[PDB]
């Protein structure tokens, strides 16, 4: 297998509209109820809406009723959420889930950011290394979230800590990603952080060295 | 609308011990015709989508360890986790599937209590590339420590800094149950060049006395 893939999320002005999609595969889509659940970054799960098998029975949370519309296209294996008159309180990761005994399968979610702030790509700075040694990358001054960081194209995973982003005094986010390595490998092994800030189309591969 | 209240909001339980998490519904969620209590339990690990554990209050989903079990009736429900493992670090939610809106409880954040582990401390000067741009970010890393509580004090030429740093902490590691923390001191290129000694002093239960890591601006 079951795969649920949400799309359509992004930065939108307050009062604006967005349409989310959820692609389903590995099951008989038309045989199950489908739900939308949201989660404000670092807060709890909030149920938003559901539809029965044919889209003839629908319901919504009190804070979204009259603004959102759930729908499904059974022939195209797709679930939708039309969101209108968006506000700051609608900023969240939106998940689609297949209903069975409970909400059995969930997608990775799609972030919706309701703001009048501009998209801005980050600057990527090295955190130069000094037993084991630490090095990393500082991903500074971007908006909206999220940024992803991998090391050596996903080959270096051990000892990697990618910190949660922090909102700075400026209103821009910043994050660091660090890795601990043997001081022995500082000459023989190249260390590159692969940064992607998809919201601003910014892809940076930064080589970190002494 | 049915309200679900979980208790406690946060819980710290030792490895190999039993965790008890409560969920109370504002009204009954027993569907007589199906003879089922319509309560679900989810585990949401750090950075991941929720995972359904149990449905119909006591029916465990296939592939979920027998260490997880649901119990209760009508308005009082319980999630039990026996022989707590490091990978159990997550926020746990209850949800009613009785009548719309299919509401969730507020979540219970489960912390895995492990032995004390002191942080490994590292300091990073601002890069030359950043310094060209007019700002200096000085980073202090506290790696793989337990418990969460840690004091990070910045010192610029032995003068203690306050109000010019920000911290970020990782979620407990799914394998070793530790935390890592970064503290970033931000100064203008002008203020950064007016000083020599940049120090990060760390206080933690695992350290007999504070560990200070420093660098000289020029060196
Ligand atoms: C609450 C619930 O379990 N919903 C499930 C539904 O169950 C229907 C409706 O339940 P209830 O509101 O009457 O309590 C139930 O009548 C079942 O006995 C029929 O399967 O079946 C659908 C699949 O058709 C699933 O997608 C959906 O999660
Ligand atoms: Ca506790
Ligand atoms: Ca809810």
């Amino acid at each position: 297998e079951v795969q649920l893939v949400e799309s359509g999320g992004g930065l939108v002005q307050p009062g604006g509209s967005l349409r989310l999609s959820c692609s389903a595969s590995g099951f008989s889509f038309n045989s199950f109820w489908m739900h939308w659940v949201r989660q404000v970054p670092g807060k709890g799960l909030v149920w938003i809406s559901f539809t029965n098998n044919e889209g003839t029975t629908t319901a919504y949370a009190d804070s979204v009723r009259g603004r959102f519309i759930i729908s499904r296209d059974n022939a195209k294996n797709t679930l939708y959420l039309e969101m209108n008159n968006l506000r700051g309180e609608d900023t969240a990761v939106y998940y689609c889930a297949r209903g069975d005994g409970g909400l059995d399968d969930w997608g990775q979610g799609t972030l919706v950011t309701v703001s009048s702030a501009s998209t801005k790509g980050p600057s990527v700075f090295p955190l130069a290394p000094s037993g084991t040694a630490a090095l990393g990358c500082l991903v500074k001054d971007y908006f909206p979230e999220p940024v992803t960081v991998s090391w050596n194209s996903g080959a270096l995973t051990s000892g990697v800590h990618t910190f949660p982003a922090v909102l700075q005094s400026s209103g821009l986010y910043s994050l660091s990603s660090v890795v601990t390595v043997p001081s022995s490998s500082l000459g023989t092994q190249t260390y590159i952080c692969n940064v992607n800030h998809k919201p601003s189309n910014t892809k940076v591969d930064k080589k970190v060295e002494p | 609308d049915i309200q679900l209240t979980q208790s406690p909001d946060s819980l710290a339980v030792s490895l190999g011990e039993r965790a008890t998490i409560n969920c109370k519904s504002s009204q009954s969620i027993f569907r007589t015709s199906r003879n089922k209590n319509l309560l679900n339990w989810y585990q949401q690990r750090p950075g991941q989508p929720p995972r359904l554990l149990i449905h119909w209050a006591s029916t465990r989903k296939s592939g979920v360890p027998d260490r997880f079990s649901g119990s209760g009736f009508g308005t009082d429900f319980t999630l039990t986790i026996t022989s707590l493992q490091a990978e159990d670090v997550a926020i746990y939610y209850c949800q009613q599937y009785f009548s719309p809106p299919y509401t969730f409880g507020q979540g219970t954040k489960l912390e895995i209590k492990r032995t004390v582990a002191a942080p490994s401390v590292f300091i990073f000067p601002p890069s030359d590339e950043q310094l060209k741009s007019g700002t200096a970010s000085v980073v202090c890393l506290l790696n793989n420590f337990y418990p969460r509580e840690a004091k990070v004090q910045w010192k610029v030429d032995n003068a203690l800094q306050s109000g010019n740093s920000q911290e970020s902490v990782t979620e407990q590691d799914s394998k070793d149950s530790t935390y890592s923390l970064s503290s970033t001191l931000t100064l203008s290129k002008a203020d950064y060049e007016k000083h020599k000694v940049y120090a990060c002093e760390v206080t933690h239960q695992g350290l007999s006395s504070p560990v200070t890591k420093s660098f000289n601006r020029g060196e």
